[PDB]
């Protein structure tokens, strides 16, 4: 009973136990059902071009196929309808940087990979306008999160419209990348590659959004490329206590 | 600093769709199959 034997491997806290688990392999269905568990859980499998449907076994641990399969389901009763703050509100029914990013936040929350779009630019200019104090990237993260596991379309859009001056801006497109990247796993580094280049810039909060953004892409991932990226960069006397915290 | 910075973002960014276009083009192969 291959899938309940992994979920019990995966409750005892041996990786090497789960992977002898999944290891056996008798059953192509079974397989993928596992690889399928293995992926949703986050577990990083470790093998290459050796066995049996190794690619779609590493494609479903990946779960490169989520998004699709997500926007399917939503298709699937379409819901892919960008709704105003307001409108997730009622206000009908009786603008400073605060309640402007509560509602960019708002926003976000409501509209999770539904690629808001028209929707999305607009409330993007709204709050590029109401840049202001706190007015900082946490707008173009929350874009960012519209666009969670949309490495797609998340990517693409973020790309062709953000970047240049602004520091704060480009501390959004880090962190964009990253929640976009956030549980989604592929050999590709789309995050990990810019958070690492931008990791020693001399901007404090800049260097702390990248950081932030680098750790989230792949949290739980457990590799140690991006650990023996950032340990050596721990040391925070030249940089801010809430630098070294949140680099921890 | 700023010249500079933006445009080594932009590279990056040139980079970063030839990235994402070999990944289309490998997951549709695979897909596919």
């Amino acid at each position: 009973r291959f899938p309940e034997a992994l979920r019990l491997a995966l409750m005892l806290n041996d990786m090497e136990l789960v992977e002898d688990i999944f290891t056996s392999c008798k059953d192509v269905v079974v397989q993928k059902q596992m690889a399928f568990m293995l992926g949703r859980h986050g577990v990083f499998l470790e093998l290459s071009e050796d066995v049996e449907e190794y690619e779609d076994l590493t494609e479903i641990m990946s779960n490169v196929q989520l998004n699709s399969n997500f926007l399917a389901l939503a298709r699937e009763l379409d819901i892919m309808e960008p709704k105003v703050p307001d409108d997730i509100y009622k206000t009908h029914l009786e603008d400073s940087a605060r309640m402007n990013l509560a509602s960019s936040f708002v926003n976000g929350f409501v509209n999770a990979a539904f690629g808001q779009d028209k929707l999305l630019t607009d409330d993007g200019n709204k709050w590029l306008y109401k840049n202001k104090d706190h007015g900082m990237l946490s707008a173009a993260a929350s874009l960012g999160m519209i666009l969670l596991w949309d490495v797609d379309g998340g990517l693409t859009q973020i790309d062709k419209y953000l970047y240049s001056s602004e520091d704060y801006i480009k501390s959004g497109a880090l962190l964009a990348c990253g929640i976009v990247n956030s549980g989604v796993r592929n050999e590709c580094d789309p995050a990990l590659a810019l958070l690492s280049d931008y990791v020693l810039h001399n901007s404090n909060t800049m260097r702390l959004g990248s950081i932030f953004g680098l750790g989230l892409a792949y949290a739980g991932s457990n590799r140690e490329d991006v650990l023996t990226l950032l340990l050596p960069v721990m040391g925070d006397s030249k940089s801010s206590m809430e630098v070294a915290g949140v680099t921890a | 600093l700023r010249q500079t910075e933006n445009r080594a973002t932009r590279c990056k960014v040139e980079r970063l769709q030839l990235l994402l276009q070999q990944k289309r083009l490998r997951r549709k192969a695979r897909r596919d199959a």
